RNA sequence: AGGAGUGGAGCCUGCGGCUUAAUUUGACCAACACGGGAAACCUCACCCGGCCCGGACACGGACAGGAUUGACAGAUUGAU
RNA sequence: AGCGUGUGCCUACCCUACGCCGGCAGGCGCGGGUAACCCGUUGAACCCCAUUCGUGAUGGGGAUCGGGGAUUGCAAUUAUU
């Protein structure tokens, strides 16, 4: 119906080829796949997703707190 | 204004050359009383005006010394030939001369002498040649390992305000 | 490599297509397949003494026996597209001090070396020192 | 070598002829631009000037990230001896200034 | 700040030892000089360095990068 | 010929500069060349604004220092000769002067 | 020397200094000046600057 | 007398503590977005590997079939 | 609107008009400026006027995070921008 294809979620997802959009519980299944598969390989992702800590270049030391147990 | 630098640059360049100069002379001149320098270009010359209190000892054998210092200048900036000329400069009255009176402290210190008595010396010269006022300050070690200081004042002394740009001179 | 249905078969072909044809492409067709930071390094770069990486991987895989992969290759650039013919290899890489080594996978391509070799021990705490605290 | 032999002798000559030689504190200078090129490899000029230094024959100053050495009468013997060249030359001196 | 440690490896190229050089030439017949490998005329040599016969190689310290034959 | 002759004159030092203007217009006065009178340009400055502390402690403070430059420029109408001829006359002090072709 | 003595660094820190001791960090490029901060001070009043507010 | 805030939330950034091969270092109103210090490399002081001498000068020794410099290919090596 | 700034400088680099291509980031072709001359009569923001939302953790908030495209550099992984 020719809405661009700049315009949508996915381009070319990765590994299945093609312009995708995707909606409501197929996202989720979709994004669960991605984490999987970077601890498949296992870089440095999926032991920062399996870790609880921040993917992305932030610091750690004075963010997330929550917390408690001090000394 | 080519190759040549914009106007605003053009000042800058031009007190780079007035400053490196200035440091690079007193570094080998200053027992010979050195006491600044005036520069001013002409119309194809340079003239380099090598103000010292005692020329004598500036002129060297045979107008030597002169002739090295023209010859390193005309290399280091890397003007042609015939462009940079030194010329030497006797300046009267040397109470006067801060950074002379100055350097002349330094030597007699040099020489192995005490703090009070090279002072004084220096400082009746130049109430002497015609001053308001005069000050000395010697800070550092001397009788110990814990420093001090030793002020040794006459006359009249300014401190504050805009007349300081005009009547007095410091090194 | 001991994978099934990760870069053929049934259940995953690498953007539309397998194994196969990326070894037979160049540089040129692979690079268009989405992944914009690699096409980066690729158009800018074309080799500066690579060379010394690229070819002992292809000898090592040559020469070591079948059904057994090869000893190690090492490196300190931890910086190097995964590719396909890189595949089967074993490579050691340097942290600051130590040679991690790590096996190469088909779905490992399109990272870079560094990702899977880390420099840091995770953490583990812990207990507050004697001036950690306004009192 | 250390540095060759050849450029010892286009340095001291060079040196004999102004009476006097400058150069910048560098360890990268090809060919030591301003006097002479293709001669010079790297440090060279400085290299040379700190031992010629050690046995007199020459005073040196320093200022702003530039050396400045300034040849001397028995340096004048030693080159004319060393280069065993004419009696003709002396440049540091050569007239009384009026 | 602080001092080396203690590795142990310490040696050197070779000092380039002092022997009796050049028998490139052979003596048979008076006054015949009976090169065995070639005197080599290279686009820079003035034939008067010789070129090593290496055995498996032909190799010139002068011509070092180039025109060095593998045989 | 008689070429449209600009004599830009700039210094740093107000006094310096303006009676070595006063004295290029003189000249040219004198001889009765229909000059014009300096056009005074808008003076620029150059600032640096720096810490007065080498190694930071103690109080935040900074300095302000301003040079100021100043440019003005006299326009003749004249022979090129002449013209170089009052130019060089009568200056002394740190005064810089540029000649000029010629001017639309 | 051979193949290996010296890394690019021709933009970034290490690829300016200054003219007066050759420090790095803490220096002033504008104007085209190259003069470290602790001795631009020092050369202030030579030819340059003065204060006035 | 009042005005706007800070202290609460999320983030940025500096400091302590803790960890770590190393998490370089100065500083405790008058330290703490300070060292104009917004560090990819470089910087760089730190840590882990490898190379280089650019040890002047002096005295003695070596030594012209020779004091000494550099390197192709193979092995070795992150490394040509 | 106002203070400024700009390649010809260190070892190598500036400010950009204009035309074209692209949703965007951007690319590409030409031209000026050593500067009261060219960029730039610096046609900036809050402000101002008319639509839409409706007291709702709402479209307030944009943290966190997935996928993709560009630019700088020799190189961007711990995501430079």
């Amino acid at each position: 119906y020719k809405i661009p294809d700049w315009f949508l979620n996915r381009q070319k997802d990765v590994k299945d080829g093609k312009y995708s959009q995707v909606l409501a519980n197929g996202l989720d299944n979709k994004l669960r796949e991605d984490l999987e598969r970077l601890k498949k390989i296992r870089a440095h992702r999926g032991l920062r997703h399996f870790w609880g800590l921040r993917v992305r270049g932030q610091h750690t030391k004075t963010t997330g707190r929550r917390g408690r147990t001090v000394g | 204004m080519a190759v040549q630098i914009s106007k605003k640059r053009k000042f800058v360049a031009d007190g780079i050359f007035k400053a490196e100069l200035n440091e690079f002379l007193t570094r080998e001149l200053a027992e010979d009383g050195y006491s600044g320098v005036e520069v001013r270009v002409t119309p194809t010359r340079t003239e380099i005006i090598i103000l010292a209190t005692r020329t004598q000892n500036v002129l060297g054998e045979k107008g030597r010394r002169i002739r090295e210092l023209t010859a390193v200048v005309q290399k280091r900036f890397g003007f042609p030939e015939g462009s940079v000329e030194l010329y030497a400069e006797k300046v009267a009255t040397r109470g006067l001369c801060a950074i002379a009176q100055a350097e002349s402290l330094r030597y007699k210190l040099l020489g192995g002498l005490a703090v009070r008595r090279a002072c004084y010396g220096v400082l009746r010269f130049i109430m002497e040649s015609g001053a308001k006022g005069c000050e000395v300050v010697v800070s550092g070690k001397l009788r110990g390992q814990r420093a001090k200081s030793m002020k040794f004042v006459d006359g009249l002394m300014i401190h504050s305000g805009d007349p300081v740009n005009y009547y007095v001179d410091t090194a | 490599v001991e994978q099934k249905k990760k870069r053929t078969f049934r259940k995953f072909t690498y953007r539309g297509v397998d194994l196969d044809q990326l070894l037979d492409m160049s540089y040129e067709q692979l690079m268009q397949l989405y992944s914009a930071r690699q096409r980066r390094r690729l158009s800018r770069g074309l080799r500066r003494k690579q060379h010394s990486l690229l070819k002992r991987l292809r000898k090592a895989k040559k020469e070591a026996p079948p059904m057994e992969k090869p000893e190690v290759v090492k490196t300190h650039l931890r910086d190097m597209i995964i590719l396909p013919e890189m595949v089967g290899s074993m490579v050691g890489v340097y942290n600051g001090k130590t040679f991690n080594q790590v096996e190469i996978k088909p779905e490992m391509i399109g990272h870079y070396l560094g990702e899977f070799s880390i420099t840091y021990k995770p953490v583990k705490h812990g207990r507050p020192g004697i001036g950690a605290t306004h009192s | 070598m250390l540095m060759p032999k050849k450029n010892r002798i286009a340095i001291y000559e060079l040196l004999f002829k102004e009476g006097v030689m400058v150069a910048k504190k560098d360890v990268h200078m090809p060919k030591h631009p301003e006097l002479a090129d293709k001669n010079v490899p790297n440090l060279h000029v400085m290299k040379a000037m700190q031992s010629l230094k050690s046995r007199g024959y020459v005073k040196e100053q320093f200022a702003w990230r530039h050396f400045y050495w300034y040849l001397t009468n028995e340096g004048i013997q030693y080159l004319r001896d060393y280069l065993h060249l004419p009696p003709e030359i002396v440049p540091a001196t050569l007239r009384r200034s009026r | 700040k602080k001092s080396y440690t203690t590795p142990k490896k310490n040696k050197h190229k070779r000092k380039k030892v002092k022997l009796a050089v050049l028998k490139y030439y052979k003596v048979d017949e008076n006054g015949k000089i009976s090169r065995l490998r070639r005197e080599c005329p290279s686009d820079e040599c003035g034939a008067g360095v010789f070129m090593a016969s290496h055995f498996d190689r032909h190799y010139c310290g002068k011509c070092c990068l180039t025109y060095c034959f593998n045989k | 010929a008689i070429h449209r002759i600009r004599i830009t004159l700039t210094s740093r030092n107000v006094k310096s500069l303006e009676k070595v203007c006063a004295d290029l217009i003189r000249g040219a006065k004198e001889k009765n060349l229909k000059v014009k009178g300096p056009v005074r340009m808008p003076t620029k400055t150059l600032r640096i604004t720096t810490r007065k502390t080498p190694c930071g402690e103690g109080s935040k403070t900074w300095d302000r220092f301003q040079m100021r430059i100043h440019k003005r420029l006299i326009d003749l109408h004249s022979p090129s000769e002449i013209v170089k001829q009052i130019t060089s006359i009568s200056i002394e002090p740190g005064v810089e002067v540029e000649v000029t072709i010629a001017d639309a | 020397q051979q193949l290996y003595w010296s890394h690019p660094r021709k933009f970034g820190q290490g690829s300016r200094s200054c003219r007066v001791c050759s420090n790095r960090h803490g220096l002033i490029r504008k104007y085209g000046l190259n003069m470290c901060r602790q001795c631009f001070r020092q050369y202030a009043k030579d030819i340059g600057f003065i204060k006035l507010d």
